[PDB]
């Protein structure tokens, strides 16, 4: 392929790896997921700007679209979490081990 | 046949069920049996209390199952249909045998000693 | 939360699953399963207590990851044909990661740990939502691009589901984290034989889901929760101990019990394709399921356990919860082996 | 000898044994959302390395 | 579709955008139109397993 | 099957809920003054915040 | 309708019934502290529905025809007994106190849904709020167990925090010496072998906890032995109340639809008075259970659900 | 015996059993007509 | 896996042990280094350091028993004279369930071992010589 | 050089990526997110989007800047990690920079790259379209029929809006 999509496959599987991997803040995580997102507008506009799928333009502006309701949701939960222990970390979401 | 339709046109050339059909029998059945449960839980007499809610569990059972039993039915017919005209759309490959008899075919012996 | 409110998001849950299973568009597919995560989250949260909030998080940050990789999937399809069509992808890396994708998302091993602790979390009622109705929709894209699906990966997920879904119940007290790991064991029949039938993945499906209502309304009828709050129902009402045992007896795959019908239709289809090792190391792992489940047998109705003074207050007050459908689901739960051809309506 | 230990032994009372010690290392978790996530890396990793389940 | 209910009720819910040759605003062309209306007209009506 | 390293799981609450915890979200504390235009150049106003 | 969210939709809401005068009022105090009369007196004049304090045999007063059961069916439970020997071997002492406060859990709940679903206000003698007083005393004399007191503390923890506290504490001082005095002229031969240190411990909780508590989240008066004599007197400090603190302020139709649907369910309202925690004092083996539970079966009415026992006259049965 | 509180199935809600038996007597009637009509057409289509 | 595998089936039975017994160490030491990433994953060590340790004796105790295993049935294989008998796989698997009871200090886990290794080794063989499929391709 | 103008964005699109993944305290997380979305917009609009460009660039500009309100209130700790400041932070932030360093430098000297995948490295430019000569921009003529063939998603997207509303105020609602 066209080597912008090594760098976009790139970005998507590093964010990928940032997600898996979570330290303390649960805030620090739900950036990664809206990193995830943005590689995944880029990756698919690329692909349809080049290839002239006219309808598909609007494809990328449905993805962000329920992007901000996954941020806002995700954002939700942490005020929850924030407001239960004081603190966004997920070391204190341990409970459900029993 | 046709797409996301419970039972199609071509389903009623096939006979229906029948009102006495041994497998709608069981259907309601089930029906009965429903009602029972249903005084048993909610702590009523099991066999008198509510006989039109008892008749309702038949009567919904024996309806619902006389759909499903005559889709049921229309299924094997299709499988049918479907396997026999291949059947008859590929004849070298079901090709007739060349039956032998007993008397020709070699089958060996295995003495119970 | 308003009884108005209640119903929208109810409503919500299941537009979001309806616009899955009649989407013909892989990004209508996408929406579908985000406009389902957006709705259950708030029954989850219902009660709040820091076990909800818990319980919702862990689901969101792992529904959210199985999206991105579904989408991934599905812009990588774009890439190598040019189409949505909801179908066989084109791409197999495309499909290895779909195939996660709804591994995750239906808490397959080993993308399983989410499960007995979300389930847990949440009450009774929306746990029976988690572990029914959220299956229908990856499930239904499973039946569509199963010609697609790597064999080796597919049953890889299938054999490991069996296993640590009978080896998870074994050390489970709470019924919730009980059924959990139940839910697990059964996902893995159900992707055993979708290469070779789907249609007795639907089958397993259907009856996993009748079964598994019936358990979850008996539950909720008592308001138990834990092993030893079940063992009290002999003394409130001693028939939902026998339609529990009934029922958890066939959950175990009991002849002529009706949970038998699936794990013996399955055997079917994968001996018809030669594959005999894998079903008959299926039936046995899922004596594991079977033991955990006669274990609540003997707790709640082949034995009488200790009861409280307090208990003979109930005596005095009738079951007022709704039990909405119980007397039928129970039946057939367990009376429906005689009918098994009826199977040829789903094909 | 043989139907009160050796019979036994050999059969039911290992079977289960293994069974016991197989739950308590399926389900001895920390319920932390970090460990979890983290081998949902290593999941993916060997399946593309090791089983190229993504060919 | 796990349930055709776009076919039975004849609505067109998603497939309008299903295609790169289907029809689009002002008759504006995908640049691989003809290739994969080739290919569609080829494979359709027989089945992926023949079309492979 | 008790183990090691669950010895110390204790069972869930009866009806789910875990107490509160007593962690203390601390106030902002804001030196208000003295030299600032609202305090008049002499007023020391402790002033604790929450926003 | 039959109460639901369908009712709530149609307009059935807790703010349209309730007013200035639904009011939930508690009267309490020690023993033979005039409890009963202020209470029946209170609740007369301010169009009120009285509640007597519950007792053993509370539940069944609200089920069946009404009568008092037999004893077997409270698990034996006895006052008498707890008066005459409080150290019975058989844990009558915490398995009286189990089963009272049961009964008052259940009380409150009654007492709610009526105040909610009519908006008429309700008088009760002591609570489930109030109810711990007797639990301090009984173990500070030895006659329970610690065990007993930490089963005590898990039972409330997990069921008080469902309600909301009384609208008005109604409390009447009567010092011991005197409450003493007045167990003498009662006349209960039983209640006479009250320990003044006992009596000394009930009104040291009171003083010393619950109404410190109460101060918080509720309108407290106190009024000495001849104060309570005149209700009026008391009627006239109820009806100029501010009421300015407390939830009652952050109550709203949807909370209260909520509330309503427990207090409304018995058996949910009872959950978990019965938590398998099995203490020697309130453990009942499954022989002494399954023997006990076919006995109360076989009682006129109680076989079947209210409305579907012929034995006693229900009609319709078949249609019903 | 006589109740201390009318209960709430104290008397038939004739509402639901009017409904209830008008439900399974529809129902009946409408899958009586149904195999009758199956059963003219199976006919016709065979040539019966 | 399928590489090492592959290579393991391509050498006859009973001929070049050398090269055989570097497939099973090979496959061992994968499974062995699997184990360990879960293991270090699942339950985290206390220290890097342990972390190592860990990967070291799990990885090292499955390796053994991989080699072990392509030692000993290559080995009876050549000796008797027998390249095709399900009976040497069962010699060397019951010799691997040996160095796992040896490595765990446990006689009764290497009881058990050497049986249900010895077993599904021998059960192994059978599959290969009559082509069982374990994951078997769809048909019908 | 600038007919490798994607590419050169696209290699700061990865290090801002690299920012964030590696977790320093989330205002830097922010930052990259930012930086990264600023890049990612002109990587669009130089395949001829510009609205889709500049539209991912000004949502995600409104959404990180209620991230770092919240950052100030609910993931704030007393000494902010940057990426220097922790040794995990900085090993991911090293290892994402070598990673990408060593597919640049490799795909620019073989005007090709095996990572994993085959890339082609003669620049992005060689697959563009030949022929342009419309009086209107595509791009805009395909989101502007979100009103006219995107009925079905148009009442999905407002619905799930609407519903998103509803949502977090009961998620939040103690
Ligand atoms: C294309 C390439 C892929 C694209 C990505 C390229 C890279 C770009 C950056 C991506 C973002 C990375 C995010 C890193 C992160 O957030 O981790 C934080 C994570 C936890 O954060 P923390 O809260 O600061 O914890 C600090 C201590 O580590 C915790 O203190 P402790 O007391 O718990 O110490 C005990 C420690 C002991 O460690 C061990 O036991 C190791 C034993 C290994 C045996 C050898 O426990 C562990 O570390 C076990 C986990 C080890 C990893 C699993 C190995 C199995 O820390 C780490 O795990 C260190 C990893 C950092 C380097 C990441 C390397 C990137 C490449 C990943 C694989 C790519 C595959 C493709
Ligand atoms: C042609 C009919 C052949 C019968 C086939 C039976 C197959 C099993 C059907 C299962 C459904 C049974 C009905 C649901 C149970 C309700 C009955 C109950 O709860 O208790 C018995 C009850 C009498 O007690 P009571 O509660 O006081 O009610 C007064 C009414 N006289 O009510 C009664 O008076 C008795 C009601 C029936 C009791 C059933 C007892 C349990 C049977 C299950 C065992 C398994 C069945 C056998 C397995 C092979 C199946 C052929
Ligand atoms: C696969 C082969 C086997 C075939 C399986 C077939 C299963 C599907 C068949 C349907 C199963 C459910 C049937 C339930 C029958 C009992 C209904 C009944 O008696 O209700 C009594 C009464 C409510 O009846 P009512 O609503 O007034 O009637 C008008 C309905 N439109 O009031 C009551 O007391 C009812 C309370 C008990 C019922 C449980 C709660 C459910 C509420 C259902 C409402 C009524 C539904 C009407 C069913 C019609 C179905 C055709
Ligand atoms: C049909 C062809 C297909 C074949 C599949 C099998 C069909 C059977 C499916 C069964 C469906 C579940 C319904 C079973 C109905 C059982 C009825 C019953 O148990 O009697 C009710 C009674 C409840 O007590 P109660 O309502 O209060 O009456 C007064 C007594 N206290 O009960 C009791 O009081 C008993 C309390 C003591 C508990 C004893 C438990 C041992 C007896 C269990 C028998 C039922 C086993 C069912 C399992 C399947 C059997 C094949
Ligand atoms: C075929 C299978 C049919 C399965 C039917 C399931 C009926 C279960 C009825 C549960 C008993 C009624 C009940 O108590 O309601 C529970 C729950 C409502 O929640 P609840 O706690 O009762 O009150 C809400 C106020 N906050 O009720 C609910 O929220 C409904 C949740 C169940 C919906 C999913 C059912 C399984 C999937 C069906 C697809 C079948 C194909
Ligand atoms: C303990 C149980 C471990 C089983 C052994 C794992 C193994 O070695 O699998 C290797 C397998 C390669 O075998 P493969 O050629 O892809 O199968 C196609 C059949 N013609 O690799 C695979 O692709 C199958 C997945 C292996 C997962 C094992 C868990
Ligand atoms: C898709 C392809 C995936 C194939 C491989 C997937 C294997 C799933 C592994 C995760 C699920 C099992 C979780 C589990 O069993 O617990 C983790 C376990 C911890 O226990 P462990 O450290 O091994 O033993 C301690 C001794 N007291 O740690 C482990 O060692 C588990 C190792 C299992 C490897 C299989
Ligand atoms: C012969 C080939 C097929 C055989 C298949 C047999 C599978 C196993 C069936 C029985 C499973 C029973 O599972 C469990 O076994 C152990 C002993 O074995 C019992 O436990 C009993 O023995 C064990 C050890 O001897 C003791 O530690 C324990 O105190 C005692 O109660 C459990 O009460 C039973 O629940
Ligand atoms: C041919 C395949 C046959 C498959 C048969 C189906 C297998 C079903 C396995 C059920 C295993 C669970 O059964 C479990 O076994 C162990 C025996 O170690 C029992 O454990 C018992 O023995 C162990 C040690 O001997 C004690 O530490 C323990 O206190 C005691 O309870 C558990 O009480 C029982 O719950
Ligand atoms: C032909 C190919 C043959 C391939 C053979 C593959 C064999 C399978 C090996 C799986 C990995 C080894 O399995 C692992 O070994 C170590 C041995 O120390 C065991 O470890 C256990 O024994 C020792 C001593 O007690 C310690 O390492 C450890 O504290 C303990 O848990 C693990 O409990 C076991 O899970
Ligand atoms: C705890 C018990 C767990 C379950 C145990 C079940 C054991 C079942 C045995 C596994 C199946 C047989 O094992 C598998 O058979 C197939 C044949 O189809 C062999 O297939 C092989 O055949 C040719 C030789 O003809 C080889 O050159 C080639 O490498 C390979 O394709 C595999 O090399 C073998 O790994
Ligand atoms: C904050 C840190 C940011 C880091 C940003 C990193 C940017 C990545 C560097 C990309 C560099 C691209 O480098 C580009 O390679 C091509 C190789 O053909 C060169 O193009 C070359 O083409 C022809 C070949 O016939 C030569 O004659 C010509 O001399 C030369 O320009 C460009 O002159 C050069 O600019
Ligand atoms: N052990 C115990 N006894 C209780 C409890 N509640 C009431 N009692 C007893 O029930 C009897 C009646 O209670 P009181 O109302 O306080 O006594 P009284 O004679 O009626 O005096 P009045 O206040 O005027 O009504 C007393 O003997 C109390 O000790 C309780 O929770 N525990
Ligand atoms: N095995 C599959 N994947 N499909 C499948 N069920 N094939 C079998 C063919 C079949 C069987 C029964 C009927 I009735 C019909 Cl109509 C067709
Ligand atoms: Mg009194």
């Amino acid at each position: 392929m066209s080597m912008v999509y090594m760098n976009i496959m790139m970005a998507f599987t590093v964010s990928l790896v940032g997600l898996l991997m979570y330290r303390s803040h649960l805030m620090s995580s739900l950036l990664c997921l809206e990193g995830m997102m943005l590689s995944l507008f880029v990756m698919a506009a690329l692909t349809i700007l080049n290839s002239h799928f006219t309808l598909a333009s609007m494809m990328p502006i449905i993805l962000l679209v329920f992007a901000a309701c996954e941020a806002a949701l995700g954002l939700s939960l942490l005020v929850m979490v924030s407001n239960t222990y004081g603190t966004d970390y997920v070391q204190n979401l341990n409970l459900l081990q029993c | 046949r046709a797409t996301f339709q419970f039972l199609p046109d071509e389903a009623r050339s096939l006979p229906p069920p029948k009102l006495t059909d041994p497998r709608l029998a069981f259907v309601g059945f089930l029906g009965y049996c429903s009602g029972l449960i249903d005084n048993a839980i909610r702590r009523r007499p099991v066999l008198l209390a509510g006989l039109h809610r008892q008749l309702l569990y038949i009567t919904s059972f024996v309806f619902v199952g006389y759909y499903l039993l005559k889709r049921q039915d229309y299924m094997y017919a299709v499988r049918d249909h479907d396997m026999f005209s291949y059947i008859k759309s590929h004849p070298e490959d079901f090709p007739e045998k060349d039956k032998k008899t007993y008397g020709e075919v070699f089958e060996e012996f295995h003495p119970v000693r | 939360m308003n009884p108005i409110i209640f119903i929208i998001i109810l409503l919500t849950i299941m537009l979001g699953t309806i616009i899955v299973m009649i989407s013909s568009h892989w990004l209508l597919v996408w929406i579908g399963f985000e406009m389902n995560m957006l709705a259950i989250i708030p029954i989850m949260m219902k009660n709040h207590n820091p076990r909800a909030t818990e319980a919702s998080t862990k689901y969101f940050l792992t529904q959210s990851t199985a999206s991105m990789l579904l989408m991934m999937a599905v812009i990588i399809n774009l890439m190598f044909s040019g189409q949505w069509t909801v179908m066989k992808l084109f791409n197999p890396m495309a499909s290895m990661l779909m195939t996660m994708a709804l591994a995750m998302k239906l808490g397959m091993a080993p993308f399983h740990f989410w499960v007995p602790e979300v389930t847990q979390g949440i009450p009774l009622s929306s746990g029976l939502i988690l572990l029914t109705w959220q299956k229908l929709a990856p499930m239904s894209v499973l039946y569509q691009i199963f010609p697609s699906i790597n064999l080796n990966l597919i049953l890889t997920l299938s054999v490991l589901s069996i296993l640590i879904g009978g080896w998870g119940g074994l050390n489970q007290t709470q019924l919730r984290k009980i059924m959990a790991y139940s839910s697990i064991a059964h996902m893995g029949w159900m992707t055993a034989v979708l290469p070779y039938n789907p249609t007795m993945t639907l089958l397993n499906l259907i009856i996993y889901i009748i079964m598994t209502s019936t358990m979850f309304t008996m539950f909720m009828a008592n308001s138990t929760t834990t092993t030893l709050s079940l063992s009290h129902t002999w003394n409130k009402t001693p028939i939902m101990t026998v339609l529990i045992l009934a029922t958890l007896l066939s959950m175990g795959g009991l002849p002529p019990l009706s949970g038998f019908m699936p794990k013996w239709m399955i055997i079917q289809e994968m001996t018809k394709n030669n594959s005999i090792i894998l079903p008959t190391f299926m039936a046995i792992t899922a004596l594991l399921n079977l033991y955990f489940y006669m274990r609540l047998t003997y707790s709640t109705t082949l034995t009488m356990f200790p009861s409280t003074n307090n208990m003979k207050m109930k005596w005095q007050f009738p079951l007022m919860k709704k039990m909405t459908f119980l007397p039928t689901m129970v039946v057939l739960s367990t009376m429906m082996l005689p009918l098994t051809p009826m199977l040829s309506v789903l094909e | 000898l043989l139907d009160l230990i050796w019979l036994e032994a050999i059969l039911p009372k290992t079977i289960s044994l293994a069974q016991m010690k197989a739950s308590t290392l399926v389900t001895n978790q920390k319920g932390l959302i970090k460990l979890y996530f983290l081998s949902f890396l290593i999941t993916i990793l060997i399946s593309m390395i090791l089983f190229n389940f993504h060919e | 579709p796990f349930f055709d209910v776009q076919k039975r009720l004849g609505v067109d819910l998603d497939r309008w955008m299903t295609i790169q040759s289907a029809e689009q605003p002002h008759k504006i062309p995908s640049r691989c139109h003809a290739f994969e209306k080739e290919w569609i007209e080829c494979a359709h009506g027989i089945g992926s397993i023949r079309a492979e | 099957y008790p183990t090691k390293e669950t010895a110390h799981w204790k069972p869930p609450p009866w009806n789910d809920v875990d107490p509160p915890k007593d962690t203390l979200v601390s106030n902002l504390t804001l030196n208000f003054g003295p030299q600032h235009p609202a305090a008049h150049g002499v007023l020391r106003l402790v002033m604790e915040l929450s926003g | 309708l039959q109460y639901g969210p369908l009712a709530y939709i149609l307009g059935e809401k807790a703010t349209k019934k309730m007013t200035e005068k639904s009011k939930l009022i508690t009267v309490d105090g020690n023993i033979c502290s005039g409890k009963s009369k202020l209470a029946k007196e209170i609740a007369e004049k301010l169009g009120l529905k009285h509640f007597p304090e519950a007792g053993i045999h509370y539940v069944d007063s609200t089920t069946g025809d009404g009568k008092p059961l037999p004893v077997q069916f409270s698990g034996n439970c006895s006052l008498e007994k707890f008066y005459d020997d409080p150290k019975s071997n058989d844990g009558n002492s915490y398995r009286l106190q189990a089963w009272l406060y049961a009964s008052r859990l259940l009380q409150y709940a009654d007492a709610l849904e009526h105040l909610l679903s009519t908006g008429q206000g309700v008088v009760l003698e002591r609570s489930i709020y109030s109810d711990f007083v007797f639990l301090e005393a009984m173990y500070r004399q030895g006659f329970i167990r610690k065990q007993c007191v930490d089963h005590y503390n898990q039972v409330k923890k997990v069921t008080i925090c469902e309600y909301l506290p009384p609208h008005v504490v109604v409390y009447v001082d009567v010092p011991v010496p005197e409450v003493q005095s007045r167990i003498q002229k009662k006349g209960n031969p039983h209640e006479m072998k009250i320990t003044s240190a006992y009596l000394q411990d009930i009104e040291n909780a009171y003083k010393g906890t619950f109404l410190p508590e109460m101060s918080e989240k509720c309108e407290v008066l106190q009024y000495s032995a001849w104060e309570a004599q005149d209700a009026e007197k008391v009627v006239e400090d109820i009806e100029y109340l501010k009421y300015d603190k407390g939830p009652w302020l952050d109550q709203n139709d949807r909370k209260l639809h909520k509330l309503r649907m427990l207090v409304q369910d018995k058996l949910e309202v009872l959950n978990y008075t019965s938590i398998p925690v099995f203490l020697p004092e309130v453990t009942v083996g499954a022989h002494q259970s399954d023997q006990v539970f076919q006995e109360f079966t076989e009682l006129p009415g109680r076989k079947y659900r209210a409305g579907y026992n012929e034995d006693v006259g229900d009609k319709w049965i078949w249609l019903k | 015996k006589f109740y201390i509180q009318e209960p709430p199935h104290g008397s038939p809600n004739w509402l639901k059993v009017g409904l209830t038996l008008g439900t399974s007597v529809f129902l009946w009637i409408y899958l009586i007509k149904q195999h009758n009509e199956d059963v003219l057409e199976y006919k016709r289509r065979n040539g019966l | 896996a399928k590489t090492v595998l592959r290579q393991y089936w391509d050498i006859p039975e009973g001929t070049e042990c050398h090269r055989k017994t570097y497939a099973t160490t090979s496959i061992g030491g994968a499974a062995g280094l699997v184990v360990s990433a879960y293991s270090v994953a699942l339950k985290t060590p206390t220290s890097f350091l342990e972390g190592v340790a860990r990967t070291g004796r799990y990885t090292f105790t499955a390796a053994a028993i991989g080699a072990i295993f392509g030692l000993t049935s290559c080995i009876s294989a050549q000796v008797r004279e027998k390249p095709d008998d399900p009976l040497n796989y069962l010699i060397g698997g019951c010799a691997g369930g040996l160095i796992l009871g040896a490595r765990t200090r446990s006689y009764g886990i290497g009881a058990a071992a050497c049986a249900y290794m010895g077993l599904t080794a021998a059960l192994v063989k059978m599959g290969q010589l009559e082509g069982w499929q374990v994951f078997a391709e769809p048909k019908v | 050089m600038m007919l490798y103008i994607v590419f050169i964005l696209s290699v700061i699109f990865v290090m801002g990526f690299v920012g964030f993944s590696s977790k320093p305290s989330p205002i830097y997380g922010g930052l990259g997110l930012i930086v990264s979305g600023g890049v990612g917009c002109g990587i669009v609009l130089n395949f001829g989007g510009s609205f889709l460009g500049l539209m991912v660039f000004l949502i995600y500009l409104g959404g990180m800047m209620v991230v770092f309100g919240y950052t100030t209130a609910m993931a704030t700790e007393q000494y902010p990690e940057i990426w220097l400041s922790n040794k995990a932070v900085l090993g991911a932030f090293v290892t994402g920079l070598l990673m990408e360093f060593f597919m640049v430098y490799y795909v620019l000297k073989d005007k090709e790259v095996e990572v994993v995948f085959e890339f082609n490295g003669l620049g992005d430019w060689v697959i563009y379209d030949t022929g342009d000569s419309g009086f209107f921009s595509e791009e805009a003529m395909g989101i502007a029929a979100l009103y006219s063939y995107g009925t079905w998603l148009v009442i999905v997207t407002g619905w799930s809006l609407l519903i998103g509303v509803v949502v977090i105020m009961e998620i939040t609602r103690g």
